[PDB]
């Protein structure tokens, strides 16, 4: 499977960014995770970021923090996440799906059976939150052995070394981290993996401004959840919600 | 590319988002150069010294051994002020703080200790200090809470995840992560992701070196074993430094098995948990089957990181540390005994060691052994759950 | 009859009951001999390095006094085991009980410090102790009474007179008065009748010994002036012995002035008081137009013996020694400005003597001035004290 | 004023040991106080021996720190007690009054003028309960300027040097401690003042004991306080003990 490849070629074709949103699997319940997921791709989404419930998030702001609070609550464990991703992918052939991890759920019961279940549900890409690619070799050979796309974070103010090795070691998208020019053409120089920029994109303009700046799209996660924590006492005004927000943020990335 | 080895034999590393490598790459250059300076060592040595105490005293405890074969010495942290051991750690990092040209520390703690601990070594040396603690930790710790604000520190409640120290750990990092050109990180056990475990080491080890040096000079022998209870590992892992090349002597770190280890109710990760990734590092730790991470029993609430140092872990694979665990009744009893026996009040973290040695007597009374229990810390915080249980006991 | 001079000038003696003169006599040829004999002071010097944990650090303050030409030293009798520097004569007292032949130990106390000194040298050292504490100090002092208990101490309620410290040494003399065969009293400070306030000065003396060596050693040079709190007149007299023949080192010693020496609620008897006759000596006290002895009011309890030792006053009376007061507002400021600037919490009874020390230092900023306050004890104890202060004053 | 001496010679002429008790003055109030201070006198006290409420009596066991704290609650001072002091002696011309006293209210305003009152008062003897014969010379010597005699305690234990100086600084009477045949002897050796014997004194069988003993008499101090103590509800009941125990004591003398 090669679906960012067909993705990023198929947008390259009609000159277009990548919209890309977050959310937290099985928040504020598998059943609402699901139907907020549904229409997330009807709204425009190019690719979807999935977040697995993790005790300790330590690199999520408070909106994620809660998210997973809401997930818990539900009683969403990773192993109805993996269901829920199966349905998913069988839902929808050919989007790109994406998860967003902790080390300790991927090493938990064997990195290697980790990817293996990851290529059974037919997810695209992983990204472990705290793992840096000094740490990643068991990671991105595991994931690339099981067809899975192992992404990496480049951060605001990357040397050389580091661009280089983001470079080298990601496939499908680099997560280009807002918080920059330099750092989309020395990506490109290296033959980086497509530049998507994400942290803090919640506005159309964000995402016509990435793309400009010459990266292949834009992530947004907290805004999504935003708009589920705003909306839990309304399920039916939460899809209508996030259905107005991803349309009009897809809108901005058609250049 | 780091200069030192992050990792004891399969434990340790540098777990963080890529966004915080920068920061532990930063500190450990800073610290490689701090251990190379004289001037910074005669700067530690003079603070240790002439603020915090040192050297510590070791008390023979004739009274708890007498009709045994068994000399017990306890090595005096509790005597340190702020009476534990986490003082002499949190004024070198204090000092690589400003060696890196930084004005504000962020620390994190359950109990509290450390964060007084931090909060102490920042007063005295101009440094803004946050404290991160669980929102049920400063519901619990109402003492140490006042302590740090008294000492000038801004204490902030956490209330994410289970509201206690797994949680302040968290918010630390997420803190650091956007503030460490000018904040220093100031992690309170010997554990987290490198160079921590190795800095908080190099920061304890005059507490082994000491206690190698008064053993000498009063039996003239090395100890046959030096006993030190396990909550992260900062304090076992400052008695252990300098006797781990001396294979003569046994190195015994003691968890708190809480409830009993049977029960599940237990701080027992190196033994009894299993190893995961979390808080910078590979290690045990107490996690669910699919790998949640839970927090850690004791009595002791000082002994409640759900982790212990990956160097811990490294020295219990290769045999040459041991460890073991003792039961908070087991605990109270040391505690009770200490009291009436030496007039020594000891901290229930430092009762678990305490306990461990006195088992090792009482088994084998006859079995001439030279034994240092490091006492790391004193135990008048203590004196109200230990009152409260033997008022809910009758007795 | 005695061996040494129960008088310094007109104030101490021996004012007891003519049933309890052998017993001091008795006493005071034990401490004759006793500080005669090198083996005693070598055991002595020995539970004061090993147990204890003397030598005590002296901390340079620079925080609390930068922009001025004062440079003040804390003597760091905080650091003691125990947390307060009643520790050092409680455990030569215990050597002279069993030198004496005495199993038992009788002590008074007021806020517990004494006490919880007098149950740990007990039990360190073998001895059965028993401590009589005013029915009003039971109710008030919970935490060193569990102390007591836990170090196998009998605890013994007085509710006689005004159920405080002046009826806890009322019972403890009329008990040794019986039972002094077989019992020691351990006299809590350095007065009561000869030759309680000469062994409790010598049993006190290593803090000015030391003081004077460590202040050698990093000035150069002698105190321009040392200060300590006065309740009884222990620490301070302990931090003066040594200096009093070096005539250019002022002796400071501050009583509480509790609400002001104006409102009569205080408890400064040496410059406010009037001579009198009680506990077994002629010196200032708190008492009555007519002669009944009145307590001593501080926001500090340990500073509350409504007396003062002889030789305090004596020193006083030839102009050796100045004595001055200082407020529970100026003593909980000093307490506020130590932790928030140095880290150290001090006890509220040391606070009286940093307060003075702070205004010699503010009151005249370019004065070049080598000052050394005694910091007698260490302020966990206080920090509820000092909150619910500043809960009541808003703040 | 030769007060001792006459009684003493008296009992001698009649065979006789002299029963002397202890009361606080002002206990349990200043009437009622004097009211038991003439009921003892009916009933045969040779002599008494009066405490004045101090607030730390050292040499006391409870039964008497109770008579103080009763004294002190109906706000008896030291004034008062001299004021009932001359009321007394103008009611009894030829009774001895002995004060039991602490050394501070001696001291007070001024030993030498404290003796003086006693003198004015008419009171005749002074016992400092915590001023030893070693510290004794000032408050000795002010007794006998003014016609007071010092009463010295001699200890179960006194040595030789001990029973010299009782001996030759007391007069009056020497107060014999009971907690026996050695000190009487070398006191009479000694040329001491007459011993009476005191201290747990509280039945007639110890009266006629100390007489054949050899002593001039007995004190009883906390069996009358004891009487007071137990009859607070009931003052007339409470003469009427007294009445009673006091002649049953003054009987036993009669040798
Ligand atoms: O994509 C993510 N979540 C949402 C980001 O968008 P926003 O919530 O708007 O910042 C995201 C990606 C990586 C991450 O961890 C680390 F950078 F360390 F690898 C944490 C969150
Ligand atoms: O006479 C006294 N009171 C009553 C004694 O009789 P009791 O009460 O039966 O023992 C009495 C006499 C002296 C004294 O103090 C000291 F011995 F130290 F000088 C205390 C009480
Ligand atoms: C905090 C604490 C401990 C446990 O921490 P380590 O890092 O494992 O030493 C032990 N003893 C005392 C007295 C403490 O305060
Ligand atoms: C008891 C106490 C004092 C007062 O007693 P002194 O005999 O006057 O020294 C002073 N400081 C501390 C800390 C105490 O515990
Ligand atoms: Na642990
Ligand atoms: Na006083």
């Amino acid at each position: 499977m090669e679906r960012y490849e067909n993705l990023f070629a198929q947008l390259n074709d009609r000159r277009e960014g990548a919209f890309v949103p977050f959310v937290t699997l099985g928040d504020p319940g598998i059943e609402q995770s699901l139907k907020i997921i549904d229409t997330l791709i009807d709204a425009g989404a190019d690719a979807l970021e999935l977040g697995v419930p993790f005790s300790d998030p330590l690199a999520d702001g408070p909106t994620i923090q809660n998210a997973n609070l809401r997930a818990f609550a539900a009683g969403v464990t990773p192993a109805q996440c993996f269901e829920m991703l199966a349905l998913i992918r069988e839902k929808h052939p050919t989007i790109p799906i994406g998860l967003l991890m902790y080390a300790n759920l991927v090493f938990n019961n064997g990195i290697d059976a980790f990817y293996a279940r990851c290529e059974q549900v037919g997810v695209d890409s992983v990204l472990v939150a705290d793992v840096p690619v000094e740490e990643s070799a068991p990671f991105r050979q595991a994931a690339l052995r099981h067809n899975i796309a192992p992404i990496f974070i480049c951060p605001p103010n990357a040397d050389d070394d580091l661009l280089r090795q983001v470079a080298s070691y990601g496939r499908g998208y680099t997560y280009l981290l807002s918080r920059l020019h330099h750092l989309i053409e020395k990506l490109k120089e290296y033959h980086a993996a497509p530049a998507l920029q994400g942290f803090g994109i919640s506005s159309p303009e964000q995402v016509s401004a990435a793309v400009r700046a010459g990266a292949a799209g834009a992530i947004s996660g907290s805004a999504i959840v935003k708009i589920i924590e705003k909306n839990l006492a309304s399920p039916k005004q939460m899809l209508a919600e996030l259905r107005s927000f991803v349309s009009a943020m897809k809108a901005a990335s058609r250049a | 590319t780091t200069l030192l080895n992050p990792y004891f034999g399969e434990f340790g590393g540098m777990y963080v988002p890529q966004i915080l490598m920068p920061a532990l790459n930063q500190l450990e250059e800073a610290f490689v150069s701090a251990q190379k300076d004289p001037e910074f060592q005669a700067q530690f040595a003079d603070l240790l010294k002439n603020y915090a105490g040192r050297p510590t005293a070791l008390t023979k405890c004739q009274n708890i051994t007498a009709g045994t074969r068994t000399t017990l010495y306890l090595k005096r942290e509790d005597l340190l002020h702020g009476g534990a051991h986490k003082t002499n750690q949190v004024l070198g990092q204090a000092l690589l703080a400003k060696r890196m040209g930084k004005s504000e520390i962020i620390a994190e703690t359950g109990a509290g200790q450390h964060g007084v601990a931090s909060a102490l070594a920042s007063a005295l040396l101009g440094l803004k200090c946050r404290i991160y603690m669980g929102a049920k930790d400063v519901e619990r710790q109402s003492p140490n809470v006042f302590r740090m604000r008294l000492m000038g520190a801004e204490v902030i409640p956490v209330h994410s995840g289970s509201a206690t120290l797994k949680d302040a750990c968290n918010e630390a990092l997420r803190d650091w992560s956007g503030s460490y050109e000018t904040a220093h990180y100031m992690l309170g056990t010997a554990a987290g992701p490198h160079p921590y475990p190795t800095i908080v080491r190099e920061f304890q080890r005059m507490i082994g070196e000491e206690t190698k040096a008064q053993i000498l000079d009063k039996e003239g022998r090395l100890p046959d074993a030096v006993i030190a209870c396990v909550g992260g590992g900062s304090n076992a892992i400052g008695m252990f430094a300098d006797f781990i090349n001396d294979t003569s002597v046994g190195l015994i770190g003691v968890e708190p098995g809480g409830h009993g280890i049977e029960t599940g109710e237990h701080g027992a990760p190196l033994k009894h948990g299993r190893v995961g990734i979390y808080f910078g590092m590979k290690a045990p730790m107490m996690q669910t089957a699919d790998g949640q991470i839970e927090e850690s029993y004791s009595i002791s609430a000082g002994l409640d990181f759900p982790s212990v140092g990956p160097q811990h872990a490294y020295l219990n694979s290769i045999g040459r540390a041991d460890y073991v665990s003792i039961t908070d009744d087991e605990a109270l009893e040391a505690f009770k005994t200490l009291c009436r026996h030496e007039g020594i009040i000891p901290a229930l973290e430092s009762s678990h060691a305490l306990a461990h040695a006195l088992k090792m007597m009482r088994e084998q009374p006859e079995k001439e052994q030279l034994l240092v229990v490091n006492l790391s810390g004193r135990g008048d915080k203590d004196i109200f759950t230990v009152h409260d249980i033997l008022k809910a006991r009758g007795e």
